[PDB]
């Protein structure tokens, strides 16, 4: 029970009123990619992120019963391999997939 | 099955019958459902449902249970203990009543017949009669639910088209395939289930030949009584009430013996009938008079004293409502009062409302009526309206409802599949997929269909489930006795005195019309007539709207949302933002909302004395996809009307409607905020949410782990700011769980 109380006395202190985007930019990017059905553009997107910015990215994927973000992601990196460009970090992209 | 006590049940018939009881024998061959008797016998061994269309005392009821009762105590196959009867009945007094006059007809040989209501009720063994009421046997489908431990269902008065009646038609083809021989699709053997539906000769055709037949019933049997003269106010000279009374007067005087049946409208007048024939030239009569009322709610229908024909030198009088018409039938009649008057449920399916009204009689029910007096003798009936009244007031809707209450009412009888259930005349299946997503909005189901606690407790109240959510609100925002009236009349200088009573800044309409109530139970004695007319009111409709407000104190306590103050239960700066959430609850998800610059006080130019702002709003909103985006504006009759400097920029409305120069306008509107809303849309479906986003969010485990939650509504949903949520992930689902 105390240990929940760390966590509700961020939350209060940490106020802003600014607000940011409903949809983050990589998700929007992910979306465009799939309705393009080309990802070129999506995946040069993901060399240009910082490797902190991968783990919150790759973790925060939408899953459900349909699953579609989980299908757009690995037809984005079967597609960055056809290109064969960049070889070490679309499998490591794959790999973090599995974790 | 057991084949010692079959023999032994067999052999005991027979000797009964042959040498110890045959003179009510030739009561029941009197009866015309006797002749017919073998012929019914080998049309259920035959055909597995059937249809026994009959008028008022054919005898249908006491004797059809009877007859295969007997059949299968007569012979080896089908055997005594594989014959279960249920017998389907509308009403509770005719469950009992029917019930009892026929274990009279079985003498005291043993328990055969019995019934089954809510609260009062035996069970039964192998071998036996039961008269139950229609939600008995939609209850107990729940555990049995394709009806695996009756060998024959008779469904009985199918004709009046009660729900749960329409309700077992339509599950009975989801369930008579697989008991009665259909092995995956293909009819293979003889259907074990059998089936009797018994009809009165209203639209026998509905149950024997229309669209929405197949399930019913396809052989028809028509089983047929003494003239009964008819009288209408021209020929009578009745009034009213105490004129009703002048009436049971003079028949006793002339017209020789025989049962007065007195047909009323419901209790209300029930009770001054029976007070104006018991504490009255009227105590000439008193004594001569034995004076019985009769209605669902009361025990006389249960009792032997009213099918009794009264003691010498007194005459019977029975005050009675619908149920004489066709459920409760007593012998000795023969004059017949008809009031022409009775009451009925309308379902207003864009108010949301349950109303409970004084109509006028059916044309087919004031025939039926007439029935009833030509049973002993030659009869007489006394029609309290003109013969214009017949051709004009009197009729000789499930395609014209809002179907909400009903889709969520019979998920209580276990009804899940709302698509399958057939009725004489179907609904477009368009309209019960649009009351699934508004039950759905509102988080009286869940997504999958399936029904919720809250939807629960919506069934079980007894008004539309919008305005039972409103009520349920009410109860924990601790404002009931002013939503309550509000939730009740809906199922059921001037412009200062107007801005005086609406008390800003409470902006509500709502709020506003309690205030107005609270007013008018504020002016006592002569100063009520100078306030309705001061303030522009309407003193009848505030008293119906304060009348009303008792009765949804009373429906919610009995359905247990409300505590009570020794056993009785009562209706009753105010926190009009709590209100205005609460107001939210029920008109979700229609939303609304205003836009700078051209909506607010930058408008405020010129127009001198009637000042004018040019309001700039389209609709927000998920569960109406249609009106979403849609331009809107204010309604002159709303308040709302060419007002500016609002507090916040959002509002509900009920209704929605295009008018003249194709303004799309809002009938009736409420200030509300963000805050009051993002709760209200966090039902299910409609309410549309994120993933979580700077502020780091910690999770304790898989699921638990709270994090900003950026919630969307909506077709065009609107964004919203974020709320501090904790969402234990269940299902691999980060659900908010509360707003933190």
């Amino acid at each position: 029970a105390q240990k929940k109380l760390d966590a509700e006395e961020q939350m209060n202190k940490f106020k802003v009123t600014g607000r940011l985007g409903f949809e983050s930019h990589f998700t929007k990017q992910l979306r465009e990619g799939s309705q393009s059905k080309d990802y070129s553009s999506l995946l040069a997107t993901l060399i240009n992120f910082s490797p902190a910015a991968v783990d919150l990215e790759i973790r925060s994927l939408n899953s459900f019963e349909p699953f579609d973000e989980i299908v757009w992601f690995i037809d984005a990196l079967t597609q960055g391999l056809k290109s064969n460009k960049n070889f070490e970090l679309y499998e490591t992209f794959m790999s973090l997939l599995f974790k | 099955a057991y084949v010692p006590i079959n023999e032994n049940s067999t052999r005991k018939a027979f000797y009964v019958e042959v040498s110890r009881s045959d003179e009510i024998q030739k009561a029941r061959i009197q009866l015309p459902v006797f002749g017919e008797e073998h012929k019914i016998m080998e049309a259920i061994h035959h055909n597995d449902v059937v249809i026994i269309c009959g008028e008022t005392g054919s005898g249908k009821t006491t004797q059809v249970p009877q007859f295969l009762y007997e059949a299968g105590f007569g012979a080896e196959d089908s055997p005594d203990y594989p014959g279960m009867v249920g017998i389907t009945q509308p009403r509770r007094v005719a469950a009992v009543s029917m019930a009892e006059r026929v274990a009279n007809e079985l003498g005291d040989h043993g328990h055969k017949v019995g019934y089954q209501i809510r609260f009062d009720s035996t069970a039964k063994e192998d071998t036996k009669v039961k008269f139950m009421t229609d939600g008995v046997l939609l209850r107990e489908m729940m555990h049995d639910f394709k009806l695996t431990k009756y060998s024959s269902i008779i469904i009985d008065e199918a004709h009046e088209r009660n729900i749960n009646t329409d309700i077992l038609i339509g599950m009975l083809s989801r369930c008579v395939r697989l008991r009665a021989k259909l092995h995956k699709e293909n009819p293979i053997e003889h259907k074990k289930l059998k089936l009797i539906i018994m009809s009165a000769t209203l639209r026998v055709s509905d149950f024997s030949e229309n669209k929405t037949l197949f399930p019913i019933a396809p052989p028809v049997l028509q089983v047929d009584q003494f003239p009964v003269s008819i009288h209408f106010n021209r020929r009578t000279a009745f009034n009213y009430t105490d004129e009703a009374f002048r009436k049971t007067c003079k028949i006793h005087q002339k017209l020789p013996p025989g049962a007065i049946l007195v047909f009323l409208t419901g209790q209300q007048e029930i009770t001054h009938m029976v007070k104006r024939l018991r504490k009255e030239e009227g105590q000439t009569a008193n004594d001569p008079l034995y004076v019985l009322p009769l209605y669902s709610l009361l025990p006389t229908k249960e009792q032997m004293r009213v099918f009794q024909k009264p003691p010498q030198g007194s005459r019977l009088c029975i005050v009675a409502t619908n149920v004489a018409e066709t459920s409760l039938t007593i012998p000795g009649v023969r004059y017949v009062v008809d009031s022409g008057r009775s009451k009925e449920r309308k379902y207003n399916e864009s108010n949301g409302v349950q109303s409970f009204e004084v109509g006028w009689v059916s044309k087919a029910s004031a025939n039926q009526r007439s029935g009833r007096a030509g049973r002993t003798g030659p009869g007489h009936c006394y029609r309290l309206y003109s013969s214009a009244v017949f051709e004009h007031d009197f009729e000789q809707e499930i395609l014209r409802m809002p179907v909400e209450s009903i889709v969520l009412q019979m998920k209580s009888m276990a009804i899940h599949n709302i698509i399958n259930f057939p009725f004489p005349t179907p609904p477009d299946r368009v309209a019960l997929s649009k009351a699934i997503q508004l039950l759905q909005y509102l988080g009286a189901l869940d997504n999958k269909e399936m029904i919720t606690e809250d939807g629960k407790k919506m069934s079980l109240f007894p008004l539309s489930p919008r305005f039972s959510k409103m009520l349920l609100v009410s109860d924990e925002k601790a404002c009931l006795p002013y939503i309550v009236a509000i939730v009740s009349a809906l199922s059921v200088k001037f412009y200062k005195s107007r801005s005086q009573f609406s008390k800003l800044d409470k902006f509500s309409d709502v709020f506003r019309l309690l205030s107005v109530v609270s007013a008018m139970d504020y002016v006592p004695k002569e100063q009520k007539e100078i306030f309705m007319k001061k303030n522009f009111l309407r003193g009848k409709l505030m008293e119906e709207i304060v009348k009303l407000r008792k009765q949804l104190m009373y429906i919610i306590k009995s359905n247990t949302s409300k505590e009570n103050i020794a056993v009785v239960i009562r209706n009753e700066v105010i926190q009009i933002k709590l209100l205005k959430q609460m107001i939210c609850a029920g008109f979700v998800d229609h939303v609304a909302v205003r836009a700078d610059v051209l909506f607010p006080d930058d408008a405020k130019i010129t127009n001198r004395t009637s000042i004018i702002n040019i309001p700039y709003i389209p609709v927000l909103a998920t569960r109406t996809p249609n009106i979403e985006d849609c331009f809107v504006y204010i309604h002159p009759t709303s308040i709302l009307n060419n007002l500016g400097e609002m507090p916040p920029k959002y509002m509900l409305y009920y209704s929605l409607h295009l008018g003249g120069n194709n303004k799309t306008r809002m009938n009736t509107l409420c200030d509300i905020a963000s805050t009051p809303l993002a709760n209200i849309a966090r039902k299910g479906l409609l309410l549309t949410y994120s993933k979580p986003l700077g502020l780091k969010t910690v999770n304790l485990s898989p699921t638990e782990r709270y994090c900003y939650v950026v919630p969307r509504f909506g077709k065009i949903g609107w964004d919203l700011n974020p709320i501090a949520v904790h969402q234990k992930k269940q299902k691999g689902q980060w659900t908010v769980i509360k707003f933190i």
